[PDB]
């Protein structure tokens, strides 16, 4: 449930998708799924409009 | 051999310098002179 | 400086109707009416001829010529 | 021509997006003109340049 926004996945705050990745798991997990946000959200959005 | 023509640029006249001469033109008063374009074959692109 | 053989986005040839874009324009014609009487209908193959300076033209009474 | 829209991924914070075929048919041509001068003298004695 919920959107993902600015406090969610954002810059300059805790409770972060990524950061919550790399307590809980590796850090080179973190870095790996971080790009690929990178590739799947803009050419969708760019294919919206 | 051939004398270094060289063209004004009040009277465009075509003459030549011999040899450590006072620069100037022997038409008009003008003591700018410039020089001509070569005659070799330049390559360009059209891209 | 001179008006460009085609156009920058399409890709129309906009450079043979410079002249007689110039030769309309004192025949009493509005600018819109020149414009699409020469065959221009978009907008986009519009502005080449309409929004263009000439400066060769300033640039030719400067040019070295013969005596 | 503009337009305000998102693209793949090159128009991030200030970058901004060409159009290829635009900048061959020739939108956008600079040229620089750089100087180069060169004087040349006498000097006191009889001594010169060549
Ligand atoms: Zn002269
Ligand atoms: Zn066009």
């Amino acid at each position: 449930s919920g959107s993902m926004d600015k406090g969610t996945l954002g810059s300059g705050s805790k409770n972060n998708i990524f950061y919550i990745l790399l307590r809980d798991w590796g850090q080179n997990e973190a870095a790996d799924a971080m790009s690929r946000l990178a590739r799947l959200a803009p050419v969708y959005l760019s294919n919206r409009g | 051999q051939q004398p270094m023509i060289y063209i004004c640029g009040e009277c465009h006249t075509e003459n030549e310098i011999k040899s450590r001469d006072p620069i100037r033109c022997r038409e008009c008063g003008y003591r700018i002179m410039y020089k001509k374009r070569t005659k070799r074959l330049v390559v360009f692109d059209a891209r | 400086m001179i008006i460009p053989v085609r156009c920058f986005t399409c890709g129309k040839i906009v450079g043979n109707k410079w002249e007689a874009y110039l030769g309309l324009l004192q025949a009493e014609y509005t600018e819109g009416d020149a414009l699409d009487a020469l065959g221009l209908k978009r907008y986009c193959c519009r502005r080449m001829l309409l929004a263009h300076v000439d400066l060769i033209e300033k640039l030719l009474n400067y040019a070295p010529l013969e005596k | 021509t503009v337009a305000v829209m998102s693209y793949s991924g090159y128009d991030i914070e200030d970058a901004l997006v060409l159009n290829k075929a635009s900048l061959d048919r020739g939108f956008g041509r600079c040229l620089v003109y750089k100087n180069a001068k060169c004087t040349l003298k006498r000097y006191t004695n009889q001594t010169f340049d060549k």
